[PDB]
């Protein structure tokens, strides 16, 4: 066919807080994350977790497998730390504006590093959220990680809207404004 | 063809990150398939396994420890060897053609007016093709028939992040008459062609 | 048919400047033709005369007199409304027809690369199509047989000013391969669609 | 066929200086201009002036026409002049660059009133004549002008270029480097 890259076994995990996630993807689109803490394979798309089925245990697996590595690269590595960089967001509709037409509003940071983010929507300047999702902290072949996030409305309203991006390679929020 | 395979992430010799990618590519389908897995610590790749070399490799010092120790332990050398096969070869054949392959999302074009002008010097017409999965398509502008190229220019691919992309072609048109406008768009999932209109 | 006429500038009843302008628009050829002369003080049009109105109109205070001394001179009105068939019908059918739009001049197609970078982010490939004429011209970026839309951004017409044209068009790509890269012109003036190529 | 427009006995005339200048055009390429100080047509393109002819008498005529109607305007006016208009220039290659390879370089000077201006090239900051070239002051629908300039050259050297845009509603000279 065309170029197809599959993304399968992909594992994060950072020290201190043992925070972890895995997932897999498909030609850049997430398959499904497996809830670790509660050790459940979450599928973006439900009807192919209806199809298709992937045992949590792999997962859980390769996390276990990497908070062994951690442990043993943190020291080789005479405890050098991560160094911070400063994330990039873009917020944009999913669809035609139209006047009192409900749609989503998509804000799309990257250059993520850490996998650890508040990304913040409000027409405010205090937060509103129904329709607030978020994917997982997306692969980025620098290393470097990207999360999306929505938000569901209908234009014509308080229209003032605003993407708050919170991270220490960082200082102000970064508030990007639609 | 009903299970999703992993990569399993090797185990080393006994604000900090590491990563484990599994990563397999596809070469016109099934027919060369190739598997890269690397280590990173924070940002920092230190060892890669891949199909084409055959075995680990380091790619810092940070890693020269955990190839000569996984290349050496036959059992894990020998399980990622196979992981091209046993994961990658399976999860394309076998749960993405039953699922992310058959994937086909129609487009919903239409052509509005950019927000307000049509000022400042010749009139842009956008055309707005959103929701369609997958990437591959194709839309033109044309012009009472005549395929307009020049003046014509299209954002790249935008990814929305659930399965489905858009992209916005614009314009500039210095406009006549009963002329008309019509976005030519053609998407796989799609069995002939979609138009819509647009006249002065 | 090898005599080029004019458009007579009327005469007034008895930093500073003034323009005449002898305007004639075919539509489809002379299915259609229409005479505009516009009679300017400085960039002030005072009157006019349309064939669509038969008659000279002052178009501001300044014109009001020319208007009404020239419609009562039957001589000056009647030629006017003439000049539609003895200058334009005759100059399109006549001169223009075996000169301007007898003309055909060949593009030159040639794909450089962005002097210098194919950096910061998705490389950039420029089709250069320039010294044609007419200006109608079909020009499409292509990758291994199949039209490649997405992307792809046109510049305006560029008029030289010597009767010939040019236009650039771009494409970012994220390659690989054994790709093509085909930039397909189609003009007036050539047999069968010339065509460059270029490979990853 | 397609849209075409002719300009037909175009005729441009000011005031102080009595200069003129007639001109005829094909969708918005100069046909021909008429010496009037010498009363001869020079076609632009002399394969043009060989199979159709234009006796200047005619180009002549409108000039006298419009002396005639200036000087008429001008009282009527009361004596208001000419409001002066800033140009704005853009220099181009007529051909791609390739290096050692001979080339015309274009300035494209829009938004000229009156038709009175003085383009200059220069690598040095002192002019370099040769392939200088210009066109007539081609109209504009908002009875502005544009004209264009040539430079014939070959890319290595003294590089930088300059067009030189004087004009009274104008200042610096514009000087607009390629
Ligand atoms: C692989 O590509 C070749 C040539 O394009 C084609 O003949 C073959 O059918 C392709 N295989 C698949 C699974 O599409
Ligand atoms: C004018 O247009 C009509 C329809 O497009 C066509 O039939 C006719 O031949 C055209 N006339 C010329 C001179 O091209």
């Amino acid at each position: 066919e065309a170029d197809h890259v599959g993304f399968y076994g992909t594992t994060v995990y950072q020290s201190p807080g043992d925070i972890g996630q895995y997932t897999h993807e498909f030609d850049g689109d997430e398959l499904f994350y497996v809830d670790l803490d509660k050790k459940k394979t979450v599928w973006r798309l439900p009807e192919f977790g209806q199809l298709i089925l992937f045992e949590p245990q792999g997962g859980l697996q390769n996390i276990a497998a990497e908070k062994h590595n951690l442990g043993i690269l943190t020291k080789r590595s005479n405890f050098t730390p991560a160094t911070n960089e400063a994330p990039q967001a873009t917020v944009f509709p999913k669809s035609p504006v139209l006047l009192g037409q409900p749609n989503t509003l998509i804000c799309f940071v990257d250059n993520i590093f850490p996998p650890v983010i508040n990304i913040t929507w409000l027409r405010n300047s205090k937060s509103v959220t129904d329709g607030v999702y978020e994917t997982s902290f997306l692969v980025n072949r620098d290393h470097s990680f990207h999360k999306l996030s929505y938000l569901t409305f209908i234009p014509s309203d308080d229209d003032i809207y605003d993407c708050k991006v919170e991270h220490w390679g960082l200082e102000e929020p970064v508030l990007k404004h639609w | 063809r009903g299970i999703s395979q992993a990569v399993h992430a090797a185990h080393a010799e006994i604000h900090f990150v590491v990563q484990f990618k599994g990563e397999c590519y596809y070469t016109n389908g099934t027919q060369r398939i190739r598997l890269v897995t690397r280590y990173i610590y924070n940002r920092e790749e230190y060892v890669r396994y891949d199909s084409d070399v055959g075995e680990y490799r380091a790619v810092t010092e940070l890693g020269r420890p955990d190839a000569e120790y996984w290349n050496s332990q036959p059992e894990i050398l020998d399980r990622t060897r196979a992981e091209v096969d046993t994961a990658c070869r399976h999860n394309y054949e076998g749960p993405e053609t039953s699922t992310s392959l058959r994937r086909l999302e129609q487009p919903n074009v239409a052509i509005s007016l950019s927000r307000t002008e049509a000022l400042n010097h010749h009139n842009t017409l956008v055309c707005s093709v959103t929701d369609f999965y997958p990437a591959k398509i194709k839309v033109r502008w044309f012009r009472n028939g005549q395929e307009e190229t020049v003046g014509v220019s299209s954002t790249q691919l935008i990814r929305n992040g659930d399965w489905t992309f858009q992209v916005l072609v614009m314009l500039e048109m210095t406009p006549h008459q009963g002329e008309v406008y019509t976005c030519h768009v053609e998407h796989p999932s799609l069995k002939s062609p979609i138009t819509v209109e647009w006249s002065s």
